């Protein structure tokens, strides 16, 4: 057994895991759409009530048994051992489109290495038609079908989405994106080549650059004309919108996604921690750091949006007609194109996005490797490198389909599914199993032995009263509202929803399949069949 | 409708210079490349360069980097063209054209009238 | 500077006979699904007129008889049927993002 080494290593690694590429655009969009400037209070309430306890429970579970994401269940509740496979498939599905977005960002960074940014003007070949969506319009002009030059650069040069008619006409593979994703994959492989030592060494570098980059971006945005309007927009309470449970559900989903319990990463990271490590302080520090990082990201995003709106002489939120991964590569692309310092700030922002994605990718791959390996302890000789190569190859094969010209469609389909109810249901299953079958009193005694003091009654009542209730409420709300995907001038067909539902179900279906397998594999009567799978196996 | 107007023919002595303009109207002047071609008497066409009125970026194909200069004036919605060190070898007719959109492969659909330069 | 060669240099095609003109470049002109090659046609003492853009789509004021097709390196332009007013020189030109070059042209007689 190997430990994390330095305590700061685990803290930095889990902090880098907490910060995500999707935490810079989804959070501002969900705060603007629901709640507004008053969205912080329901967000904080939902956080305190249901996200920090889940993080603490996952950290304690990882630190106690020092096992992966499949053997922990076998140690606590063998009847629910399919959670590891569900976590693995969820991580693979996420990592496909995640590496696709990494390739897109790397291509943007490579193309942003010239003195003149290619998306400033629409005189290039990829930009063809509408060019009336510009900055500082001296003369009045308005067309109902205008397209920004940055949008043309993103959708016709990087993505080349104009060559595909949607999910049906999915043909052609971009070689530049292929090379970028190959370099990203080999960088990831070299980062987690040996084990957690190299992972911590690279986290020490790629987890501090994003923070100074964000500080530079904030100080640049503050000294801009019109940043005050964006500041008021981000800080304009709307208490009338807080009277329905939709905003609370959205805030709970956002905080659960940001903290990320049940992803199979916290358990693996805490498995490498010392037995006498205080997980309470670590969990609290990580939670507050992630919350402040999300708040700063929302601040800078809204400041940039307000500056853009002031430059376009119009109210804010009118320059954000599309929400998602394209929001960055459109709005920020235009902002840096109009910025006095274009190349430097564009490169800095692209490097920030690259690091943000890379940290999460290392965390997920390390968690998957730990989960797969800990099931087979007899492979500690020279199997780590082979397993890393295998998981890298699997991720590459999964992202190959997303690497196509029309890969943005499948990337968005995965991101809306690959990340959603499939992970929340897994987290709910984990929590319900731990707090009903393993026993809340047993877990409290275990964590007291770990630290030295019994946990307070607040967590004891929370884990059994409000966390599963909030999780099941989130699941019910999400399952009762079918999604309506909308990419650039394209409406997802009916069969796309069915495909998304089936791929989302294929992850959650692991738990019932393992339940049936354990029921049909454990000899005994009908009543003793469940009993065997509930009591933990003797060491 | 898109109409391109060109000046009449001129006479150039040995080592003199000429100035050729091209008035563009009826469309977005600042969002369409302006390119000029050279047609020798009895011979084929010859591209001479292009210029973007909205950005002022000029591109040269052959050895006309120091021989031909392209300037644009958005105030009057016209594109100018200047040639230096003109001899009898280039005693041809120079045309003016506007490039189309990118999705049409920078089509050279609209032409001018051509000026007979001696 | 992509070099474009047009063959044959002179075509002798009468009424009722298909007139196929093909010019081959040196490098591929397809980058985003559009072939950066256009075909022109000029009469003696007349400005040239665009016939087809992107080597696959007909122009605005161009008769449907000036059909063209091709992708990659080889492009073809066929006129069927053709009249006595088609005895004009046809030029094919590339529109790459670095430099543009013109061909040689075919002298169509009758
Ligand atoms: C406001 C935004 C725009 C930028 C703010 C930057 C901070 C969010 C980053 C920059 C450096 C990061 C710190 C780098 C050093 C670590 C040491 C770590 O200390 C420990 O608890 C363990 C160390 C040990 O075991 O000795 C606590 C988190 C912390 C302060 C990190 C917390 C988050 C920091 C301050
Ligand atoms: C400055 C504002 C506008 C930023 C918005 C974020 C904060 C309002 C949220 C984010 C994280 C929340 C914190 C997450 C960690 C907990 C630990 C908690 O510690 C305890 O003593 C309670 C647990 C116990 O005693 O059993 C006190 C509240 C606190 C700091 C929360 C207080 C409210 C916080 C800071
Ligand atoms: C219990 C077993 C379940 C097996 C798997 C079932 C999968 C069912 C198909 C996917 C269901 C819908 O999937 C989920 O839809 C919700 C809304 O409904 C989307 O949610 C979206 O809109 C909601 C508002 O309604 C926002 O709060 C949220 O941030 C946004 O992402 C999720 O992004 C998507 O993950
Ligand atoms: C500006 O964008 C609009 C729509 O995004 C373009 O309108 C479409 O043009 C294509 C090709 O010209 C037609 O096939 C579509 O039918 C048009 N859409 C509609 C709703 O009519 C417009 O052409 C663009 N401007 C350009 C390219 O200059
Ligand atoms: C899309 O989900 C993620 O990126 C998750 C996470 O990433 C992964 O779990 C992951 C898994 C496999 C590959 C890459 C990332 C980073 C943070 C914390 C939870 C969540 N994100 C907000
Ligand atoms: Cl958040
Ligand atoms: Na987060
Ligand atoms: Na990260």
């Amino acid at each position: 057994r190997e430990t994390w080494g330095k305590k700061v290593d685990f803290l930095l690694s889990v902090i880098g895991y907490a910060v995500d590429l999707g935490n810079v655009w989804r959070f501002p969009y969900i705060c603007y759409q629901n709640g507004g400037g008053a969205f912080l209070l329901p967000y904080t309430i939902m956080a305190i009530f249901g996200g920090i306890p889940l993080f603490y429970m996952e950290l304690a579970l990882g630190q106690y048994h020092r096992n992966g994401c499949i053997s922990i269940w076998r140690k606590i509740c063998p009847i629910f051992k399919g959670i590891g496979f569900a976590i693995c498939v969820i991580a693979f599905y996420i990592a496909s489109y995640y590496n696709t977005i990494m390739a897109w960002a790397l291509y943007y960074l490579i193309s942003s290495f010239t003195d003149q940014l290619p998306w400033t003007s629409c005189k290039n070949s990829w930009n063809t038609g509408n060019c009336t969506n510009y900055f500082s319009e001296d003369n009045v002009t308005w067309m109902l079908h205008s397209t920004s030059p940055a949008e043309e650069f993103y959708t016709r040069h990087v993505l080349q989405i104009h060559r595909s008619k949607g999910l049906q006409d999915l043909g052609g593979i971009s070689w530049q994106l292929a090379l970028c994703i190959m370099l990203i994959f080999t960088i990831i492989y070299f980062s987690i080549w040996k084990g957690v030592k190299t992972s911590g060494k690279v986290v020490w570098v790629t987890a501090t650059f994003p923070y100074i980059i964000l500080s530079i971006l904030l100080v640049r945005g503050a000294t801009l004309p019109g940043a005050w309007r964006g500041v008021l927009f981000y800080l304009k309470p709307n208490w009338q919108k807080l009277l329905e449970t939709g905003v609370w559900v959205d805030a709970a989903a956002q905080i659960f996604f940001s903290l990320g319990p049940g992803f199979g990463v916290l358990l693996a990271f805490a498995s490498y921690n010392k037995f006498n490590n205080n997980c309470y302080q670590d969990a609290l520090v990580t939670s507050v750091v992630n919350c402040m990082t999300s708040f700063v990201s929302g601040f800078v995003i809204f400041t940039v949006l307000g500056y853009m709106a002031e430059m376009r002489n119009e109210d804010v939120s009118e320059v954000a007609k599309d929400a998602g991964p394209s929001l960055l590569f459109i709005t920020y692309a235009e902002a840096i194109a109009n910025m006095p310092a274009s190349t430097f700030f564009a490169i800095i922002f692209f490097l920030m996005l690259i690091t943000l994605g890379l940290d999460s990718t290392f965390a997920g791959l390390e968690g998957v490797i730990t989960a797969v390996l800990d099931e087979f302890p007899h492979f500690w000789s020279k199997r780590r490198e082979w397993l890393a190569l295998g998981v890298v190859i699997t991720c590459f094969l999964g992202s190959l389909i997303t690497l196509t010209f029309g890969g943005a469609y499948v990337v968005k389909l995965l991101e809306e599914f690959a990340t959603g109810p499939a992970v929340l249901t897994v987290a709910l299953i984990e929590a319900v199993a731990v707090f009903w079958f393993y026993g809340i009193t047993q877990f409290c005694s275990d964590v007291k032995e770990m630290l030295g003091f019994s946990p307070g009654w607040f967590w004891r009542i929370c884990w059994v009263a409000i966390s599963p209730l909030f999780l099941v409420f989130i699941i019910c709300s999400f399952l009762m509202s079918p999604p309506q995907l909308w990419l650039f001038q394209y409406n997802y067909p009916q069969w796309s929803i069915i495909l998304g539902y089936c791929i989302g179900t294929s992850s959650f279906i692991c738990i019932p399949t393992y339940i049936t397998y354990r029921l049909i594999i454990t000899p005994g009567t009908l009543k003793e069949r469940i009993v065997k799978g509930i009591t933990p196996e003797t060491p | 409708q898109v109409q391109l107007q060109q000046s009449g023919p001129e006479l150039v002595k040995l080592g003199a210079s000429v100035r050729i303009s091209c008035k563009a109207s009826g469309y977005r002047f600042s969002y369409s490349w302006m390119n000029w071609v050279k047609q020798r008497p009895g011979k084929g066409l010859e591209w001479i360069g292009r210029i973007y009125p909205g950005d002022g970026d000029t591109k040269y194909s052959g050895k006309f980097k120091g021989k031909a200069t392209l300037t644009a004036d958005k105030s009057s919605s016209t594109v100018y063209m200047q040639l230096s060190s003109l001899t009898s070898e280039d005693s041809a007719v120079y045309f003016c054209a506007r490039s189309a959109y990118g999705s049409e492969g920078f089509a050279m659909d609209y032409w001018g009238q051509g000026t007979s330069v001696t | 500077d992509i070099v474009l060669t047009q063959s044959p240099a002179s075509l002798a095609v009468s009424l009722g006979q298909r007139a196929t003109i093909s010019c081959r470049a040196s490098e591929s002109v397809d980058n985003y699904g559009i072939s950066f090659l256009n075909w022109f046609q000029q009469k003696p003492g007349q400005p040239p007129k665009l016939l087809i853009y992107a080597a696959s789509n007909q122009g605005s004021g161009v008769p449907a008889r000036f059909s063209g097709s091709g992708s990659g390196t080889y492009f073809s332009l066929n006129i069927h049927p053709m009249e006595e007013d088609d005895t004009a020189v046809y030029f094919c030109q590339q529109t790459k993002g670095v430099s543009w070059t013109f061909g040689g042209g075919t002298k169509v007689e009758i």
